[PDB]
């Protein structure tokens, strides 16, 4: 059985350098014709092949990140280190490290090249945020208003994620929709939580915020405005 | 580089459907190409290697065909677990390219958006920043296009929007687009639109306000 | 260029 696992630092700043170490078990990297490489996945977006390096030490990187990658070795402590120097805010992603075999060998004599062609055990990915931001609590503003009624709370400018909203601490749950944070260029998130209601429940709605990181909590009841 | 294209990028099914999904390359790339699933939350996993090979453990409705720049990937009775993205990668060239993705969902019947805006707080303003929203909730399929506009300029680059994933119960989906900009600029014009186009909807639908009426 | 095990 094979298993990779990916670590390294979870928050980066611009311009700094990160180092994602790919431990692994069940093979080594020194068997035949064996490769450990690197693929990135941002937030909602595509996989993104980065490296990769073979047990004859042969390396190879995207292009579009040469200048950027250092992609090294270590065989006897069964890892595999990417270095990503000069870090923006786009590099932020899920870092997965993944297995590629060698040909498979008969009598230590290579006779089937197929299994090369994939990467046939991944690690479970380590999330990479890149921000030069410091920890902050979300500011929480109201949002206010087939005859339904929509209302929420916009939980603005905090870091790190996450953060966690409920409405009527807890009770209320049907139409309630707490959309996925957006990183702003400003370095920090800001997200929306809403809630549809029969036109006529106009009943009282407060959402309850939470921002563990910053010790920020939050219940905002929000009203139809107009006194 | 080479350029690997996967057809449709979206792809509405149920479970028992047949469904293929096909990835093309720009140059030839031999049989060296692999198809991935990959589940929300979940790191991708192997489902197909050169091109047709059935990798272990896989279970036998995926099936992966072609050769040089046509590939495709058929599951034959689609599974509760198959809703989800699946990726094709390339292996005959550095750097080892992947497809675009398509993602597989839950279909339902289409459902236009409910479209709603909301104007920035008067908290808010007081700091300085304004912040515009517009919801689109519950509709189907995925794609929506927001549009906004600030006394008929339309308005790029200074506004963000996230979607949620497909609803366990609705099948439908919903999407935040939030238009930011400063008091200051905020207060120069009146008109704050947010313009809607879905396949469920005859014609773009515009919901607005005007700044400061009362 | 190509990949490791091509051609």
């Amino acid at each position: 059985r094979i298993t990779l696992k990916e670590s390294g630092p979870p928050l980066v700043k611009p311009t700094q350098t990160l180092t994602l170490t790919c431990s692994f078990s069940g093979f080594s990297l020194s068997d035949f014709g064996v490769g450990v490489g690197w693929i990135r996945q941002p937030p909602g977006k595509a996989l993104e092949w980065l490296a990769i390096i073979y047990s004859d030490d042969d390396k190879r990187y995207s292009p579009s990140l040469n200048t950027r990658l250092t992609i090294t070795k270590d065989t006897s402590k069964n890892q595999v280190v990417l270095v990503m120097t000069r870090v923006s805010p786009v590099d932020t992603a899920t870092y997965f490290c993944a297995h590629r075999r060698g040909p498979t060998t008969l009598f230590g004599v290579p006779i089937a090249r197929g299994p090369v062609n994939a990467m046939d055990v991944w690690g479970q990915g380590i999330t990479v945020t890149i921000s030069s931001t410091s920890t902050k609590g979300p500011s929480v503003f109201p949002l206010a208003p087939g005859a339904a009624a929509a209302l929420g709370c916009l939980v603005k400018d905090y870091f790190p994620e996450p953060v966690t909203v409920s409405w009527n601490s807890g009770a209320l749950t049907s139409g309630v929709h707490t959309f996925p944070a957006v990183l702003q260029s400003s370095g920090l998130y800001s997200l929306s939580s809403v809630v549809t209601v029969p036109s006529s429940s106009l009943q009282t709605y407060t959402c309850n915020v939470n921002h563990k990181p910053s010790n920020t909590k939050v219940d905002k009841r929000v009203e139809p405005k107009s006194c | 580089a080479l350029q690997l294209t996967q057809s449709p990028s979206s792809l509405s099914a149920s479970v028992g459907d047949r469904i293929t999904i096909t990835c093309r390359a720009s140059q030839g790339v031999t049989s060296a190409l692999a198809w991935y699933r990959q589940k929300p939350g979940s790191p991708p996993q192997l489902l197909i290697y050169d091109a047709s090979s059935l990798e272990s453990g896989v279970p036998s409705r995926f099936s992966g065909s072609g050769s040089g720049t046509e590939f495709t990937l058929t599951i034959s009775t689609l599974r509760p677990e198959d809703f989800a993205t699946y990726y094709c990668q390339q292996l005959h060239f550095y750097p080892h390219t992947f497809g675009g993705g398509t993602r597989v969902d839950v279909r339902r019947t289409v459902a236009a958006p409910s479209v709603f805006i909301f104007p920035p707080s008067d908290e808010q303003l007081k700091s300085g920043t304004a912040s515009v929203v517009c919801l689109l909730n519950n509709f189907y399929p995925r794609e929506a296009k927001v549009q906004w506009k600030v006394d008929n300029a339309l308005q790029s680059g200074n506004s963000q929007e996230s979607v949620t994933e497909q609803d366990s119960k609705d099948s439908t989906y919903s999407l935040s687009s939030t238009l930011t900009l400063s008091k200051a600029d905020y207060e120069k014009h009146k008109v704050y639109e947010c313009e809607v186009t879905h396949q469920g909807l005859s014609s773009p639908v515009t919901k607005s306000f005007n700044r400061g009426e009362c | 260029d190509l990949d490791r095990w091509a051609s």
